[PDB]
RNA sequence: ACCAUAGUAGGCCUAAAAGCAGCCAUCAAUUGAGAAAGCGUUAAAGCUCAACAAAUUCACCAACAUAAUCCCAAAAACUAAU
């Protein structure tokens, strides 16, 4: 990992990059012939928004997500990982991956409302004033359709719209 | 399918066929590296069209020509050739100077007339030089003068 | 290069580029040199001298700039990328002008 | 084959070995052969 | 009001002298030299129609020079539906 | 540096005289004085006439069924004529002039009395029938641009198709039918009269194989 | 703005952006190109 | 402040169009051009087109550099025709030998466009031939007086047919 | 991203038609760039896109307003289901 240091020393600005030692991949994966990292460790269709230990390796220190080129994930899995990270942040997990702003933490606001499996964003959904009868019912989405391929031990399909 | 084909190892690599245009550049690079004694590399810089044409005319006065080759057909060629040590100079944008009966006294003067046209290096008579080596080679006398002074020292 | 032209390079006094073309971590410095030496950037102040210093065993790819206010921006670009170097150069222009 | 490493002027200390062996070969000749060597060089150059 | 100067109409002089070449008032018509003295490369150019795509050779820049020109023609026609 | 791919060459295509679309009359020369029943079987089901190319290489494929009258013919003719090059493009009608009369009884009158008077004329079109066929010495990309505008304004849903594209969507309607992993298909259940389903299905559903319902054609049903 | 059904770029400087659950065509050179999906 | 591409007859700068509205728009009077350009060339006949480059300076001053005449006038004079063919390819306007094209090459080889690039002699002659492709004049390997004479008579008959046809065409348009 | 130079206001046409009413041809310098794909000008000028080089995650297509007394079971994405 490389970091940029900018120093001001008497009307002289010096900018230099320093290399920090980076943790490497574990030595023995169960499926050495895999292509993308997710299916190389037999993690295909076996992770969810709860798996913080997996989603904390494809995100930036300030909550952003690394590009697909660097990680090497396939497009199908990259979107699923992207969806899970968005759901993880809204669920309240990953508390150390928020940016630091000393001026803004002091003015507290209304207490946070606990939530999980939020498909959309809190500021972009409008109340369902006219719900409707059973033959034309506006169903509140829960979870994402990208995670409907996960393994179901119970065997019943996941109820995405309820 | 039981396993998605994306996760499976890739199929055998199809053999790409080199077309006529690629093969045309291969022999031109071979030709320009064979019959020419001086090969000077340079960092190509986006200049004015009038100024770029003016540079061509000025280099024409001393029989010096310049050509541009893409790295797609030049880096693989130089890697297999005896000039593999010029590869670090052919990573980014580049410009190639070609001359017969090498003489860099009139070439460096043009280069120093424009302060933003770097002279990276090059190979002169199968000998790789840096910019300082080019400068020392420029101040060096000709074959007749040096050999004429050789008998004086012996 | 297009970014620098829009931002008014007229407030820059002198720019020099010292790099070793035979090294491996000088690709970023080469790209920075070509962007600041483009024709569009040149046609903003006909007094600014761009110097392309070339060495072999210097082993320190560096860029030094002097602004009109009188500040000395020197960044040794060996691990920095071309975008990082140009963006820092662009940022200082607006603040110092 | 391969070309040379292009030594710089920062630490220029290694001269070509071909020159060194030529110096030894020249120095390994008598003064009579010096005149022969000089006359041939003068005739050619 | 502005027109080109009157040109020669004598077939004998036109076939032996190029009137348009001499543009100086003080100059004179340049007499035709024998065709043997003329360089042989001026009797080798394609006087007739330009070479097609097949008359060229893949191992020659002329084929790629013409194929490059054709690509621009193909791209120009496909761009007729620009809304910008 | 990129790859100089070869360009298609169109030198064997001959442009016929009057390449623009022929004018179509509002009413046939000899009017039909006898009013006939409004057959609706002329829309239902797949088309059997004009399902293959004859001269051109591009055409408008009719996915659904519907009626074309003189208004739609004007829209198709005017749009194509002012948008193509007469030197390089030639177009051909694939449907006849409006011939089937349509009856409209007077405004605001009690039911009864009899069939009204003939109002206008229409052209029945089934599913899978080419409407306008165009050919020339140009590629399909530019022809597709101004054909989707015409196809969008047709009553039935339609697409702009070529010789290669039409075969690809017909060669994929068979691969999707050969590799179906569902043991039960509409063809098997309907023909064999399983579950006594013939009481619900129509006699035409034996031939339609469940892909046609009224005038609507769903291509994704196997 | 102009509430429309399908969004199309009238000039090459129009850039799509999804805000508040809808796609907006925002233009810098020509403000008249601003469109809003309904 | 800019560059102006203008074709002016040798020493015939008129105080009007197309020189007036163009050169005067930048802020340069025509009387200045009536002395500079007219005295710039005095051994060149008037009526021969001359493409000139005018560099207008921010202080409203100007600089003039004169180049070789256009290819169109050279080949029309070489073929002895007063104008180019109306329909290139369908008809041949003039016939010239390879000497006319080759001799023109040396005249245009000193033009600032070609001389700066130091193009070979083969470069210029191909451009003239390429220009003749659109000019309507066909290059001929070699011809004599009578072969050229036969073309002149045939061209005159076709020209006369078109000359009178145009007169009828204008009358038809006006009356209708 | 980056980047734009030759014959040449091509012929004809028009009051003026300079790649850019129309007609006709569509050759040609340069390793590289269409007698022009779009914008613009009275006409020019100018901007942009194809071609140089540089460089290489992926990118066909899929957007559609509202009714009148008060919304309308409550609620729920996995402990094993022919
Ligand atoms: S390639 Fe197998 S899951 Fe990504
Ligand atoms: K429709
Ligand atoms: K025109
Ligand atoms: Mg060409
Ligand atoms: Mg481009
Ligand atoms: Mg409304
Ligand atoms: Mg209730
Ligand atoms: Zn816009």
């Amino acid at each position: 990992f490389r970091e940029v240091v900018e120093i001001l020393d008497g009307k002289t600005t010096i900018i230099e990059g320093r290399i920090t030692e980076t943790p490497q991949e574990s030595p023995n994966p169960p499926n050495p012939t895999g292509q993308c990292p997710i299916c190389r460790w037999n993690l295909k269709h076996k992770y969810n928004y709860e798996d913080v230990l997996l989603l904390s390796q494809f995100i930036r220190p300030h909550g952003g997500m690394l590009p697909r080129r660097i990680t090497g994930l396939c497009q199908e899995e990259h979107l699923k990982i992207e969806e899970c990270v968005k759901m993880a942040h809204r669920a309240g997990l990953l508390p150390n991956h928020r940016p630091k702003l000393p001026e803004g933490f002091v003015p507290k606001s209304k207490p946070r409302l606990n939530r999980y499996l939020t498909r959309w964003s809190p500021r972009s959904v409008k109340p369902i004033y006219n719900k409707g009868h059973r033959w034309n019912k506006v169903r509140m989405p829960v979870g994402s359709p990208l995670l409907k391929d996960n393994v179901s031990y119970s065997g019943r399909p996941l109820l995405l719209y309820h | 399918p039981t396993i998605n084909p994306r996760c499976l190892p890739p199929p055998p690599t199809p053999p790409q066929e080199e077309t006529g245009l690629v093969r045309l550049l291969r022999r031109e690079i071979a030709a320009v590296f064979r019959d020419n004694r001086m090969i000077a590399v340079c960092q190509h810089v986006a200049l004015s069209a009038e100024d770029k044409l003016l540079l061509r005319h000025q280099l024409r006065k001393h029989k010096i020509l310049m050509k541009i080759f893409p790295n797609q057909v030049l880096k693989p060629f130089l890697e297999e050739s005896k000039y593999q040590n010029l590869l670090p100079l052919f990573v980014g944008h580049n410009l190639l100077l070609v001359s017969e009966e090498p003489k860099v006294k009139e070439m460096v003067r043009i280069l120093k007339g424009i302060p933003f046209l770097p002279l990276l290096g090059g190979c002169i008579d199968d000998t790789i030089l840096s910019r300082q080596g080019f400068i020392n080679y420029s101040k060096l006398p000709s074959l007749a003068l040096v050999q004429g002074e050789l008998v004086g020292g012996l | 290069a297009a970014a620098l032209a829009r931002l008014g390079l007229r407030a820059v006094k002198q720019v020099r580029v010292q790099f070793c073309p035979f090294e491996k971590n000088v690709e970023s410095t080469r790209t920075f040199l070509q962007a600041v030496s483009s024709e569009k950037v040149r046609c903003t102040n006909l007094n600014c001298s761009v110097i392309a210093d070339v060495r072999h065993d210097g082993s320190e790819p560096c860029v030094d700039v002097l602004f009109g206010d009188g500040h000395r921006l020197i960044m040794r670009g060996a691990h920095l990328t071309a975008q990082e170097m140009l963006t820092a150069f662009a940022s200082h222009i607006q603040a110092r002008g | 084959e391969a070309l040379a490493g292009a030594p710089l002027d920062n630490a220029p200390k290694e001269y070509p070995p071909k020159i060194q062996q030529l110096v030894q070969d020249i120095a390994s000749l008598t003064l009579l052969e010096i005149s022969d060597l000089n006359e041939l060089l003068k005739k050619t150059l | 009001a502005l027109k080109d100067p009157e040109v020669c109409t004598d077939p004998f002089r036109l076939t032996t002298h190029a009137m348009g070449v001499n543009i100086y008032k003080e100059g004179q018509d340049v007499v035709l030299k024998p065709d043997s003295e003329y360089p042989e490369w001026l009797f080798e150019m394609n006087v007739g129609p330009p070479k097609k795509l097949e008359e060229l050779d893949p191992e020659t820049r002329e084929y790629w020079r013409l194929l490059r020109k054709h690509n621009i023609w193909r791209h120009n026609r496909l761009s007729k539906n620009r809304k910008f | 540096f990129k790859t100089l791919l070869p360009v298609p060459t169109f030198e064997d295509v001959a442009i016929p005289e009057k390449p623009k679309l022929r004018f179509v009359e509002r009413v046939p020369l000899v009017p039909k004085v006898r009013r006939e029943r409004k057959n609706l079987s002329d829309i239902r089901g797949p088309s059997t006439e004009a399902t293959e190319f004859t001269e051109g290489r591009f055409a408008i494929l009719a996915l659904g069924g519907g009626y074309l009258h003189w208004g739609h013919f004007e829209m198709m003719r005017l749009t194509i004529n002012r948008s193509m090059d007469p030197k390089n493009m030639f177009a051909l009608w694939r449907v006849p002039a409006p011939f089937k009369p349509i009856t409209r009884k007077g405004m605001g009158q009690r039911m009864g009395g009899g069939k009204g008077a003939i109002d206008h004329y229409v052209t029945p079109v089934k599913a899978g029938r080419l409407i306008v066929e165009m050919g020339g010495r140009c590629e399909f990309k530019e022809v597709q641009g101004f054909l989707d505008l015409v196809a969008h304004k047709l009553p039935f849903p339609a697409k702009a198709v070529s010789r290669e594209t039409l075969e690809k969507m017909r060669k994929d309607q068979e691969e999707r039918e050969r590799n179906n992993q569902n043991p039960w298909t509409f063809e098997r259940i309907a023909t064999a009269n399983m579950l006594g389903i013939r009481k619900v299905l129509s006699p035409y559903d034996l031939t339609h194989k469940g892909r046609y319902w009224g005038k609507f054609y769903t291509p994704e049903r196997v | 703005f102009k509430t429309k059904g399908v969004l199309k770029k009238r000039c090459r400087d129009c850039y799509l952006v999804k805000r508040r659950g809808r796609w907006f065509i925002y233009c810098k050179t020509n403000p008249k190109h601003k469109q809003r999906q309904m | 402040s800019g560059m102006i591409r203008a074709i002016v007859r040798a020493g015939q700068a008129r105080p009007g169009p197309p020189l007036g509205p163009i050169l005067g728009q930048r802020g340069v009077s025509i009387n200045q051009f009536c002395k500079e350009f007219n005295e710039k060339t005095k051994d060149i006949k008037e009526g021969i087109p001359l493409p000139t480059k005018i560099f207008v300076k921010p202080d409203r001053t100007f600089e003039i550099k004169i180049g070789q005449p256009t290819v169109s006038y050279f080949l029309k004079a070489a073929a002895g025709i007063e104008k180019g063919a109306r329909h290139t390819g369908k008809e041949v306007a003039g016939l010239v030998t390879l000497k006319h094209v080759y001799e023109i090459a040396r005249v245009k080889a000193q033009d600032d466009a070609f001389a700066l690039q130091d193009v070979p002699l083969s470069s210029v002659v191909r451009s003239i031939i390429g220009s003749a492709r659109s000019l309507g004049i066909r290059v001929v390997k070699d011809l004599s007086s009578e072969e050229l004479a036969a073309f002149q008579k045939e061209r005159a008959l076709f020209l006369a047919a078109q000359r009178e046809a145009d007169l009828a065409a204008q009358a038809e348009a006006a009356k209708k």
